[PDB]
């Protein structure tokens, strides 16, 4: 995020980091229950990648994080990589997340819910802060 | 869902 | 554009 | 890249207005947000765009794509969760 600010630690408890086996953060995701993470299809997750829950500072060794293995990758069959449309994948975890003060689920909308133009929302992540 | 135990500060 |  | 988790508030756009920036690249399963002085950027992909509804944070978008320079005056594009939630629920029910 360019021109954002640091979050309060633990205040976005559904936010996960997707890391490869070298420990490199490559994408975010959101917990929707103890066993499932929603992310983007174009992130190209495999079952060798790891879901990290409960993290704030990726440079700290002292946080009580959960490193969760992925059982199966469900890429939406309507995903179109040429247009990046329908850009969603579900990850089923091999090991359930343990919910706590710092790890819990985001709500999903109904299909008919309305979010109007001009509404102020929030996005979070560990993406670049400057290009 | 959707209600953090630690409240975000925006 | 670029994937984010 | 940052070590510490970042946040930003930003407004939702209509797809019709987002098309002034991105043209025919904007499809019905996308939602635009931003152009407000902040931007999602590389490494944010897959994470949440959440809006508060009836007191609870609800997943409205999934960070998808946008400007190759993360310009803060151009909207970011997110996967539109309302268009996708029926597939989420079908997948959870079957697995």
């Amino acid at each position: 995020i360019v021109n954002g600010e640091e979050a309060v630690p633990g205040s976005w408890p559904w936010q996960v980091s997707l890391q490869d086996k070298t420990g490199f953060h490559f994408c975010g995701g959101s917990l929707i229950n103890e066993n499932w993470v929603v992310t983007a299809a174009h992130c190209g997750v495999t079952t060798s990648d790891v879901v990290v829950a409960g993290e704030f500072d990726q440079g700290s060794s002292s946080e009580k994080i959960q490193k969760l293995k992925i059982a199966k990758v469900f890429k939406n069959s309507k995903y179109n990589s040429l247009t990046i449309n329908n850009d969603i994948t579900l990850l089923k975890l091999s090991t359930a997340a343990s919910f706590s003060q710092t790890v819990s689920a985001v709500c999903l909308p109904s299909a008919s819910d309305d979010f109007a133009a001009g509404t102020t929302c929030v996005t979070t992540g560990w993406g670049l802060t400057r290009y | 869902c959707g209600v953090p135990a630690i409240q975000p500060v925006l | 554009s670029w994937p984010w | 890249t940052p070590d510490r988790l970042q946040q930003a508030s930003l407004p939702l756009l209509s797809n019709t207005n987002c098309k002034k920036y991105w043209g025919t690249k904007i499809k019905d399963a996308m939602i635009c947000a931003g152009a407000s002085g902040v931007s999602s950027c590389m490494g944010d992909s897959g994470g949440p765009l959440v809006c508060k509804k009836n007191g609870a944070w609800t997943l409205v978008g999934i960070v998808s794509w946008g400007s190759s320079t993360c310009s803060t005056s151009t909207p970011g594009v997110y996967a539109r969760v309302t268009a996708l939630v029926n597939w989420v629920q079908q997948t959870l029910a079957a697995n």
